[PDB]
DNA sequence: CCACCACGCGGGCGGTAGCGTGCTTTTTTCGATCTTCC
DNA sequence: GGAAGATCGAAAAAAGCACGCTACCGCCCGCGTGGTGG
RNA sequence: UGGCGGUAGCGUGC
């Protein structure tokens, strides 16, 4: 459901880090069993990640912060369970 | 040895005329007491002593069981030189 | 896992450590039982078991016995793959030298031992003895002794001297030398020596010795003693039908070597005489050399059917070698190939894919989805279901390729556009459907073309295809920036037919309320498509703040234009579609839509344009008929009068008034004029001769002829093609190149007799042969250019450099080839641009020049702009984003990390097929424009009549318009009379300067009497009587026939005053003595009064296409180089030898160390009493690029190369941006020769990479130590590629033997740091998406 | 002609060539240059290693696709190892320095 | 006593010698002058 | 006034000759030497 | 179902 990535390219502004962040997000959905922040009209994982990048929901710094927060809640919970 | 054919000195030819005393060492040794490798049967990968040259088309070898060694006639090509 | 690759020669201990056993027998595999023999070339004990976890004897055949060596047969129980890694070793009876280090020039052994290669070959192959221990006798250390000499030496002093024979002597010599002491002696000798050749040889040997001692390698290891043996799987035995086995050449060579070694050992045991053992050792050495590299020396070992055997080095290098067949390129899975058809219903991002091909390619994805859905519980069930092809399988296949891109590629991938990503659409058939608009990008015609499709199969690759290689993202050509998505044949014709106006078409004069009413009228068959009506339409204009404002107005247009207007987006104005709308107009409209609206509406607009064009071309029903090509009624009269003129010229020649050449030229000119008139009459009768009855009377209009319709609109054909169809075919040339007197006066519509067809076949055959022999040359040039710029990437944003090229518009003759706007478009200035005459900044220092900046520059009338250049980039190991400029494929600035050298090389090499390799076939200045005249580098003097004559040999005349912009430029020859002075406005068609091209008249800047001095008839001159006038004119005799007594009496005419002594030059103490060169003709007699500017004496006076480009890029020295003045100073002649003269340049303030040998037959532009500066032309001929670089600097040679390449490409009509040529030039300039060693450790004669020298100089300056002066060098593309830091790229390029020998001897350590190295290794390249990864590794290496 | 997976050469461990042998299309040097110009580093790496030469990479990638995971392991192409062994057989010691 | 089948060990081929023969560019070496001096 | 550096042209040797694909043919040592059978 | 050599053909400014 996507033909041109020019808007996504100018949102990222590098056209090369966009591919990396989109691949990371697509792997997060497909392998990590995550959920998309936008509705999917029978869209592939890469197209879903690109569409999420289009509206600014997903960004490299945003993705890093979200991953760090997830890791923090994860091992805080595991430490609480162990203790 | 180069463009022109090599010319041996006459001393080398004179020496080689009477040099030959017949040489004992041979590439293949059918002499008794020489270890010989077997490559067939349960004896494959094992060495056996030579008994003596008996016959012309083939020679007999002393097969080596763990208990003791015993002679037996084998084909000349059956055994290999070790 | 690893960071670098280390290459060095292998010591015997290391070779023994590599091997797991010793090969002693040549047997490979028993024929009766397919098992290898013990100690053979395929022995299981040495290498490994033939089956996985199975002993050869069979005692252990399970995984439980892993790692234990059997005792029955001694073969380890492990995997069969270990047989691909374990190597063997052969213990040679006698040492044998390595052929690579012996024959590959320069010989490493000979260079190390300072002895000729012939002596090395003589000793190696047992021809002459070599001394090792000289002792106290007259014999030295390394002396060549023959058989009789050695016998005599051992006869007289046969006590202590040692002389050995064969490779053993060379090994002993190598082992018995001290590297440090020899290096010290060599350095001292180089310091004390003065000969240039001796200095170069000493420097080379010193560098070799330092490289050898620095590394851990030893010279004695260059003589092989243990021979490595490849793993058996790398030399497999193919099992053939009938029991036969296919044996590779490596096995045969190994068997030969083993047999020779065994024979030598047996003969040594038997104590054979000296000659027999020497012959055996020589034969063993020959066999070893053949195995290592067959064919290098002597007769190559032949094969079964008389072919050379493939040795170890034969399969490493070359096109069929490992590097170019299995590393640079390789066959891949998930790929298919099929013919390509045209699908008009497809979109720009969609391509048709057959169902069978899609099912075959996406098999693993279908298997995975089937397993996930639960339909198949195992892989076998999924395979069976896919084979049976049920409906569920088709549904799964449709689901899995919803948005999975596929890479479609054509075989001749000249540039990056040859492979593009498309979204697959399932079709039934066996042919791939391609979007028409991308066909021009693919250079593909639907006449049997076959294309390949690859399936990306990971998230990263899928996203890269979607974002980078998608067809919707590739709309601008990176080579020049021009759009690539343009209608070609049918869309253009349909749009031209729709957007055309008739005179009395049905429904003309109506008034319509909008485009919808126009379409509803056309569909109902109530109004013609060409009817002229008035329609009320609303157009949207983009506001300044970015909004759209709607203006409604009544426009007089046609029905077709109104219908087409609806598909046009809102932002575009109506003026674009209110014309005939030819191919150029359509391209301009698409470019305007992309510039204004953007990229997202552009693809939709292009798709709608293609759909409408196809539909209306189908509706028009244009057709070609025999009546469409009309023959002019005046052709017969023109032909008759031309024939009459030719006949009268022939009869005049037969009467003897004119010669053969004059009559031939007259006939050629007459026939050319007749052909031109015939073509003009044809065009006049075809384009507008149609007549139409309007509403009341008759009138004329543009023709509706089909042929003219497709010729004028640009859909197909051209003016020459229509001329060949309807007019005469014109003159034809024979294969040699000359033109034929009788042209082809027959149209293609009419019949051509046998003679005309036979004549015309020559050109077609020549063109076809040229293309056939040109394809390979273009491919080779493209490959060389790609390699020479394979490791250039953008690794920085800005260097802060204050340097750049001063780009100006190019002018040649009486026209401007290229305006400054396109030359400077998409580039950043190197300094502030000042308004002329106001000293006010116009453009900031570091602002990119887009369209608005170029418009400001052109409205302000600025011609010279200083812009940053790639060749001037201060960044080392790559270039910066700023110093490169615009991307030229995207609107924004260039990105960081992507590869620009590959793009530049592809852009340069793609138009190679346009060029042609085969080569076939003034006295005044003409002014074409009205403007002022400016003279540059002009030292002029008034003549007797007041005219101006220039005394400078490099004077330029520039015609400048009233706006101050240099319009035209010419190079006025020295000593040309000027009709008008400088700073005077002149009109077009006027002549300003005149000169004699046949002879050069000597010009005098002083007034007085010429006397006959310092010259005597019969010795230095001859008083020859003129043939016609009979006057005794003096002719200067050359030094060849000059008498010995008069040799020192150089002829020289002196201008004298009334006193009689020579008149001093104004402002010069040295008196005016015009030296007389050879073959000088003087007509004036003794004591002739002349004034300034008078004529004293008369002095009598290429390739193109691919070869020219190759010569320019190879830095080939022209065979007639132009001598240049290296140092600024006065000119003098010291002495003269036979065939050469000693020209001396004496600077006024500098010293005089220069003595140039000038050949006798080379014409000298300068005389004895002139003054020249640095980089001044001394003799006629092309300028060698090396001389330009050495004298005039880097910028001059860069500009020269860029201008030459651009002119060559423009001659063929191909436009290429100068960025690519600048990148190639920068890649050429990568090495520098040191002049002063300074504090750095670099040798005086060393040639070092420019980046290394710059870094060392920067470090020394930071530490306070003095730097090292360097001079840059220019090398050819192949020379630059071969001489690079990374030996892997040079080895993979070509001449792998020499590169590998250099790397092994020097012990070079290679870091990847490039594209080809990473490709060969198999890691992410440092260009593009991988760049951000690689930098991370670098920072990971930081800590 | 089309191919997803099949027989491989017994020397270079690369897919065969030709329709008769059910081989795969060859990605020549020009295609590699085009991919480098495009900047698609990941596509070039996956087409160079995990599709043709890396046996363990090929098996792991096939298993991952069957398992629905689109991830790869670059590994090490076998052609480079073959070249290293051949150069070692020439008497020249070439090795990969990890440091 | 002669003819067909298997098995191991060298190597240009065959012959009482000679076989070749329609490219271009770059690099190396060598005889021959030369030339320049100490 | 002979020996060493210059050079100079002429000759000899090495390396290269676009990319994909299709089909067919031929070949994948071989020859002496011993074994054995008719 | 493994490769070499030879031959011919296909797509490569219309
Ligand atoms: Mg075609
Ligand atoms: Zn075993
Ligand atoms: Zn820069």
């Amino acid at each position: 459901a996507r033909v041109t990535v020019q808007d996504a390219v100018e949102k990222i502004g590098n056209r090369f880090d966009l591919v990396l962040v989109a691949a990371r997000r697509a792997r997060q959905m497909q392998v990590g069993g995550k959920d998309p922040l936008v509705p999917e009209e029978n869209d592939k994982t890469t197209v879903i990640a690109l569409r999420e990048i289009e509206e600014g929901l997903i960004n490299n710094q945003i993705l890093d912060v979200r991953e760090r927060q997830e890791q923090q809640e994860q091992e805080a919970a595991e430490l609480q369970a162990v203790t | 040895f180069g463009a022109s054919p090599a010319i041996v000195p006459s001393a080398v030819i004179h020496q080689l005329s009477v040099y030959k005393p017949k040489d004992i060492v041979d590439p293949a040794t059918p002499y008794p007491g020489d270890k010989v490798i077997i490559t067939e049967g349960a004896f494959e990968g094992f060495q056996a002593i030579f008994t003596e040259p008996d016959g012309e088309a083939r020679s007999m070898l002393l097969l080596n069981l763990i208990n003791k060694e015993i002679k037996h006639s084998v084909k000349n090509t059956e055994f290999r030189k070790l | 896992e690893f960071d670098a690759i280390k290459i060095a020669l292998a010591s015997p201990d290391m070779i023994r450590s590599w091997s797991f056993g010793e090969v002693k027998k040549p047997e490979t595999i028993n024929y009766r039982t397919f098992k290898p023999e013990r100690d053979g070339l395929f022995c299981a004990r040495i290498f490994g078991p033939v089956k996985d976890y199975e002993c050869l004897c069979g005692k252990y055949k399970r995984l439980k016995h892993r790692g234990v060596i059997c005792e029955k047969c001694g073969v380890e129980v492990t995997q069969t793959k270990v047989r691909r890694e374990r190597m063997g070793h052969i213990e040679l009876a006698s040492p044998t030298a390595h052929i690579w280090f012996l024959k590959s020039l320069p010989s490493r052994i000979g260079l190390l031992l300072d002895m000729p290669l012939r002596d090395i070959e003589r000793v190696l192959y047992f021809e002459s003895y070599v001394v090792i221990e000289g002792g106290m006798t007259n014999l030295e250390r390394q002396q060549i002794l023959t058989e009789e000499q050695y016998l005599d030496a051992l006869e007289e002093f046969g006590d202590e001297f040692d002389a050995k024979m064969g490779a053993e002597a060379i090994q002993a010599l190598l082992k018995s030398m001290d590297l440090e002491q020899e290096c010290e002696q060599l350095r001292e000798e180089l310091n004390e020596t003065n000969s240039e050749t001796k200095r170069k040889k000493l420097t080379k040997r010193i560098k070799l010795l330092e490289a050898f001692v620095q590394s851990g390698n030893k010279p004695e290891w260059m003589i092989l003693t243990v021979l490595p043996v490849l793993p058996p799987d790398l030399r497999p035995l193919v099992p053939l039908d009938g029991g036969r086995f296919a044996t590779s050449d490596l096995n045969d060579l190994y068997r030969r070597v083993i047999n020779r070694n065994n024979r030598l050992k047996r003969l040594l045991d038997l104590a054979a005489p000296d000659i027999i053992v020497r012959n055996e050792k020589r034969m063993l050495q020959e066999a070893v050399d053949a195995l290592l590299d067959n064919g290098r020396r002597g007769r190559a070992i032949t094969g079964s059917n008389k072919r050379p055997l493939k040795s170890l080095a034969d399969m490493i290098k070359g096109k069929q070698g490992r590097f170019r067949q299995n590393l640079l390129g390789k066959r891949v899975d998930y790929s298919g190939r099929s013919v390509i058809t045209v699908g008009p219903y497809l979109r720009l991002h969609q391509c048709g894919l057959p169902k069978k091909m899609a099912l075959e390619l996406f098999k693993p994805f279908i298997y995975g989805k089937l397993e996930l859905r639960g339909l198949a519980t195992t892989i076998k069930a999924a395979k069976k279901m896919v084979e049976r092809e049920e409906a569920v399988v088709w549904d799964i296949l449709d689901e899995v390729i919803r948005e999975h891109p596929v890479l479609l590629n054509r075989a001749p991938t000249l540039h990056r556009l040859g492979i593009q990503a498309f979204e697959p659409v399932l079709i039934e058939g066996k042919a791939i459907q391609l979007h028409p608009l991308v066909c021009a990008a693919y250079n593909a015609d639907f006449d049997g073309d076959q294309m390949a499709v690859h399936v990306p199969l990971t998230l990263e690759a899928q996203l890269e295809a979607r974002a980078l290689m998608m067809s919707t993202n590739n709309i601008l050509s990176p080579a020049n920036g021009e759009p690539i998505i343009v209608p070609s044949q049918d869309v253009v014709l349909g749009l031209y037919y729709m957007t055309r106006d008739c005179v009395n078409a049905k429904g003309e004069g109506m008034v319509l309320t909008g485009p919808k009413e126009a379409e509803r009228l056309y569909r109902s068959g109530l109004a013609s498509l060409h009817a002229r009506v008035k329609v009320r339409i609303t157009e949207y204009e983009k506001d300044a703040n970015g909004e759209l404002v709607a203006k409604t107005s009544l426009k007089d247009t046609t029905v077709g234009r109104a219908i087409l207007w609806m598909i046009v987006p809102k932002g575009l104005p109506y003026s674009i579609v209110n014309q005939a709308l030819g191919k150029k107009a359509i391209s301009k409209m698409l470019n305007t839509c992309y510039r204004i609206l953007g990229l997202k509406p552009t693809v939709i607009f292009a798709d709608q344009i293609m759909y409408t064009g196809f539909a209306y071309a189908a509706r028009s029903g244009a057709s070609v008929g025999i009546d469409d090509m009309v023959i002019p009624e005046k052709k017969h009269e023109i032909i008759s009068e031309a024939e009459a003129e030719v006949a009268e010229i022939q009869e005049q020649f037969q009467s003897g008034l004119v010669t053969a050449g004059e009559r031939y030229n007259k006939v050629i000119d007459i026939w050319a004029a007749a052909n031109d008139r015939v073509s003009k009459a044809m065009m006049d009768n075809l384009q507008t001769e149609t007549v139409i009855n309007r509403d009341g009377q008759e009138e004329k209009q543009v023709s509706f002829n089909s042929i003219y319709m497709m010729a004028d609109s640009g859909a197909r054909g051209s003016a020459a093609q229509i001329r060949q169809l309807a007019g005469m075919r014109g003159l034809m040339a024979k294969p040699d190149g000359s033109i034929i007197e009788t042209p082809i006066t027959a149209n293609f519509r009419e019949g051509l007799n046998v003679l005309q067809y036979f004549i015309s076949t020559h050109g077609a055959r020549k063109g076809l042969a040229d293309t056939a022999l040109k394809t390979a040359n273009s491919g080779y040039l493209t490959r060389r250019l790609v390699d020479v710029a394979q490791d250039l990437v953008v690794t920085e944003d800005d260097c802060g450099t204050h340097e750049g090229i001063m780009m100006t518009p190019v002018i040649e003759g009486g026209d401007v080839k290229e305006p400054l706007r396109d030359r400077v478009l998409g580039r950043v200035t190197a300094e502030d641009v000042l308004k002329p005459g106001t000293a006010d900044i116009l453009v900031p220092r570091n602002t990119l020049l887009h369209e608005q900046w170029c418009d400001l520059l052109e409205e302000n009338s600025v011609d010279a702009v200083k812009v940053r250049s790639v060749v001037s980039c201060d960044t080392d190991f790559g270039v910066c984003a700023h110093c490169y400029g615009r991307d030229l494929a995207r609107g924004h600035i260039i990105n960081k990390g992507e590869a620009i050298g590959v793009i530049a090389a592809q852009s340069i090499g793609e138009p190679g097929t346009q060029l042609t390799m085969r080569t076939f076939h003034e006295s005044s200045i003409q002014v074409k424009n009205k403007g002022s005249i400016k003279l540059s580098n002009v030292k002029s003097v008034v003549n007797s009549s007041g005219k101006l004559v220039i005394t400078s040999r490099n004077t330029e005349l520039k015609l400048i318009d009233e706006f101050g912009r240099t319009k035209e430029s010419y190079k006025v020859p020295y000593g040309a009379v000027l009709a008008k002075g400088d700073g005077e406005q002149v009109a077009g068609g006027e002549t300003v300067a005149n000169w004699d091209p046949h002879t050069m008249p000597v010009i005098t800047e002083v007034s007085g009497f010429v006397r006959f001095t310092d010259m005597i008839d019969g010795q230095t001159i001859t008083r020859q009587t003129d043939e016609l006038t009979g006057l005794s004119s003096l002719v200067v005799l050359d030094s060849a026939e000059r008498t010995a007594g008069g040799k020192d009496l150089r002829p020289a005419l002196k201008i004298v005053d009334a006193q009689g002594n020579d008149v001093l030059i104004p402002g010069t103490d040295m008196p005016a003595q015009y030296f007389l060169p050879g073959k000088a003709i003087v007509q004036l007699e003794d004591g002739v009064q002349i004034s300034s500017g008078d004529t004293l004496a008369r002095i009598p006076q290429i390739t193109g296409g691919l070869p020219r480009v190759a010569d320019l890029f190879e830095a080939r020295r022209p065979k007639e180089p132009a001598i240049l003045a290296e140092i600024s100073g006065i000119v003098s002649f010291g002495k003269e030898t036979k065939g050469k003269r000693r020209l001396v340049i004496t600077p006024v303030d500098g010293s005089d160390p220069y003595e140039e040998m000038i050949p006798k037959w080379r014409q000298l532009n300068v005389f004895e009493g002139e003054r020249v500066e640095r980089g001044d032309v001394i003799s006629d001929g092309p300028e060698a690029p090396h001389d330009i670089l050495r004298l005039r600097g880097v910028h001059a040679v860069t500009r020269y190369i860029v201008n030459e390449v651009q002119d060559v490409y423009r001659l063929q009509g191909v436009k290429i941006n100068d960025k690519h040529i600048e990148v190639i030039v920068r890649q050429m300039l990568r090495k520098a020769t040191i002049v002063n060693a300074g504090s750095s450790d670099f040798l005086e004669g060393e040639q070092v990479e420019y980046s290394r020298v710059k870094i060392a100089n920067r470090e020394l300056e930071a530490n306070g130590k003095v730097g090292a002066t360097y001079s840059r060098d220019l090398l050819g593309i192949t020379k630059a590629s071969l001489a690079t830091e990374s030996f892997i790229s040079a080895a993979s390029f070509q001449e792998t033997t020499r590169v590998l020998t250099e790397a092994a001897v020097a012990g070079k350590r290679d870091e990847l740091r490039g594209l080809k190295e990473n490709v060969i290794v198999g890691r992410l390249i440092p260009a593009g998406t991988g760049y951000a990864y690689h930098q991370d590794r670098m920072r990971r290496r930081a800590a | 002609h089309a191919r997803s997976t099949g027989s491989y050469s017994l020397v270079t461990q690369q897919p065969l060539g030709g329709k008769a042998q059910f081989g795969g299309q060859r990605f020549g040097e020009m295609e590699v240059w085009a991919l480098e110009a495009y900047g698609a580093a990941y596509t070039l790496q996956e087409m160079l290693t995990v599709k043709s030469d890396d046996v363990n990479g090929r098996t792991k990638m096939y298993k991952n696709i069957v398992d629905g995971n689109h991830q790869m392991e670059p590994g090490m192409p076998e052609s480079f190892n073959v070249l290293l062994k051949e150069i070692r057989s020439l008497g020249i010691n070439i090795e990969l320095e990890d440091e």
